[PDB]
């Protein structure tokens, strides 16, 4: 029978369930706190989009590479995930979808290059092998601008040499407080999206630039894509 | 005793409800943190030695001091020493009030004002 | 007249107020701001930004590089890293935030491990020796 | 009779492997139940699927049970049983759904039922 | 018999503090096995050395036994043990190597060992 140990085991299970629900409250509090950073990433992108829209409208003579498309033979991927486990089926379903995507790409006789963020992702990607271009770990609650330069830097310096053509991103879609849908969108082959603005309200004047506009423009694109990576990372943290 | 027991009752209840939150103490909200601190302080206040038959005067003084947050600043480790020193100082200095309380057990505005004034005095004159 | 001075960074916008005088240090060097100026964009050297309000009160913010944008109706300066430049250096201030982040990460990892890995395994350790003996009569 | 001197080496190894897999799945059941299934190791997922298919494959329609179910009975020689279990433990049928292993005869009937599905 | 009135207040304080330090040593092993000492820097390591010497200090050679010692007396009074534990808790012997605490009776003996090595 061992009845005494039955009451002891019941008490232990009750205590562990209580601490489990307490950890649930802590996770909810962290989720809310992270959700509070959902709004501040957009104004930077808005201003950057406005200024480059004016820049291309005023000087529509040089078609730069970062918003043009050429025949595709190589692509790049970016993965952001968790540093530990017990985060639900988020990372594993995300990786199932991305492996389906790359398998679909494989039939076109094109391979992939990628560098990721997360211990689980490096572990599971090394458990099956592939081509990696960097690694990161131990980011925690607060990612920084400096902590997330390596991945975007390697993507940029790989694309600028013509090795790569298009770069996607892989994250989780925080549809609302308790939903999730994975997403995949391009970053580097910047396609014209919502570019009809600033046309009807065009300005007959133009800004003056002490240097040539090229360095300013490509610095602006760099600003845009670091905002992309920052927004994706914080959105994934909030969803996770 | 009847009019002062409710504070310790609710304090112990709220401390027992959230006893599992005493392992983080890092990012919990302000109300929960204050409740945890007060629960720890009151549960350390109930510490009692042996062969120390407290009367009702010192019990009332200690309970009233704990109720109004007049012992919050005291470190949890030295709560027993602070309580004992406060009781001893009150016994040495404020004897007539103790005799009146022990004899009748009545409550009044005057008694509460005198007890609070004595606690405010002890906050500075005597060091534990 | 004054002019709303919007400062924005990738992480956060720390100041946005109406100011009158803005002295900036671009690629050429130091250059001030007056109303009605021709709009322009200019790379800013890794130094601080100095402004004086209408009453003369000064606001000092650090920028470690960025492109300027000033025009008579709107003023906005974008910075990769920016914070109030009470000194010529900010490492001694940012190290406190670094310590806070590292400590929070370490404590969170410890809490997660202790709460989950030990407790759930301990609960799941022994359950079948009782289920297998439910119908026993001894 | 279950010793290698009486029934041969292959039979003994097949039986021992089957029993080991079943025991491992029975061990994993509790942590699968109270917690999720994602946190398991990949080998544990393979063990779970193989064990479920194994306990599916041990069912058989009888001749004297035709009144209860209405299906004709089947008789299986032990050579086909050993073949099927060795193939199952090897991993050749890791893509077959576990519904195709229910109330059949040999592994050929399993293949036919899976294809018809 | 650990009443502070009869055993002595210092005895009570030292015993309780030593037991709590040993408990702190006991809890650290699981966290070390999970994460390591990356978290534990400037904290919980001092407890590690202190409880290491505390555990080694309980060792004592035995008079009747002759296989591992030459019948040493080692019948030190209580006062020696309490004084040594108080000194070790305070931290004067914190810098002393932990491996000099094995098979030692008194503080003078471990001091002689430490100056010997």
């Amino acid at each position: 029978a061992n009845l005494k140990e039955i009451r002891a085991k019941v008490a232990s299970i009750k205590s562990t369930q209580k601490i489990t629900r307490a950890m649930q409250m802590v996770a909810a509090s962290k989720m809310r706190r992270a959700q509070e950073r959902m709004a501040q990433g957009r104004p930077y992108a808005d201003n950057m989009r406005r200024v480059i829209a004016h820049l291309v409208q005023a000087n529509p003579e040089y078609k730069h590479r970062y918003m043009v498309d050429r025949p595709v033979k190589r692509v790049g991927y970016i993965i952001v995930s968790s540093d530990r486990g017990l985060a639900g089926g988020l990372n594993i379903n995300l990786f199932k979808k991305v492996v389906q995507h790359v398998k679909a790409q494989q039939e076109q006789s094109i391979e992939v290059q990628f560098a990721l963020i997360g211990q689980k992702a490096v572990s599971f990607f090394k458990n099956y092998g592939g081509k990696v271009l960097g690694a990161t770990t131990q980011i925690g609650d607060a990612p920084s601008l400096e902590q997330l330069t390596g991945s975007v830097q390697v993507m940029l310096d790989a694309f600028d040499k013509g090795e790569l053509d298009r770069i996607y991103l892989v994250s989780n879609g925080f549809v609302n407080a308790m939903t999730q849908k994975p997403k995949v969108e391009q970053l580097v082959p910047l396609a014209p999206a919502e570019e009809g603005d600033d046309l009807n309200r065009t300005y007959g004047w133009d800004y003056i630039y002490e240097p040539e506009a090229e360095e300013l423009l490509n610095g602006l694109l760099v600003r845009y894509i670091e905002s992309m990576v920052y927004q994706g990372v914080i959105e994934n943290v909030a969803c996770e | 005793i009847k009019k002062l027991s409710g504070g310790i009752r609710t304090a112990l209840a709220q401390y027992r409800e959230l006893a599992a939150f005493a392992q983080f103490a890092s990012d919990l909200d302000e109300a929960t943190r204050k409740q945890l601190e007060h629960g720890q302080r009151v549960t350390e206040l109930m510490k009692q030695k042996q062969y120390a038959p407290y009367s009702i005067a010192d019990q009332a003084v200690s309970v009233y001091a704990s109720n109004e947050g007049y012992m919050a600043d005291v470190e949890v480790k030295k709560i027993v020493d602070f309580d004992a020193a406060l009781i001893a100082y009150f016994r040495s200095e404020y004897a007539p009030l103790m005799k009146q309380i022990d004899e009748t057990g009545d409550y009044n505005k005057d008694i509460e004002a005198a007890i609070k004034a004595g606690i405010e005095s002890f906050k500075a004159t005597q060091t534990y | 007249a004054t002019m709303q001075c919007d400062v924005v960074s990738v992480k956060e916008s720390i100041y946005s107020g109406a100011v009158t005088m803005l002295i900036a240090k671009g690629a050429g060097g130091e250059l001030g701001i007056l109303p009605g100026h021709a709009p322009l964009v200019t790379l800013l050297q890794p130094g601080p930004i100095r402004v004086l309000l209408e009453n003369g009160t000064e606001e000092i913010v650090y920028v470690s590089g960025g492109v300027l944008e000033v025009q008579p109706h709107v003023v906005t300066v974008l910075a990769d890293t920016a914070i109030r430049a009470d000194n010529l250096d900010e490492a001694a201030i940012l190290e406190a935030r670094k310590n806070a982040e590292q400590l929070l990460a370490n404590q969170k990892s410890d809490l997660d491990s202790a709460a989950a890995l030990a407790a759930l395994a301990e609960t799941a350790a022994q359950l079948e020796t009782i289920r297998k003996i439910k119908n026993r009569a001894q | 009779q279950l010793d290698p001197l009486v029934v041969g080496q292959e039979h003994y190894e097949i039986a021992r492997a089957v029993q080991n897999v079943l025991q491992r799945y029975k061990e994993l059941k509790d942590i699968i139940a109270i917690l999720g299934m994602d946190e398991l190791a990949e080998e544990d997922k393979l063990v779970v699927y193989r064990a479920r298919k194994i306990q599916r494959f041990f069912s058989q329609p009888f001749h004297v049970a035709e009144v209860f179910t209405g299906a004709p009975g089947k008789l299986v020689p032990l050579k086909e049983t050993i073949r099927g279990f060795k193939g199952l433990l090897a991993g050749e049928y890791d893509h077959i759904p576990e519904q195709a292993f229910y109330m059949v005869g040999g592994i050929d009937e399993v293949i036919a039922k899976a294809e018809k599905l």
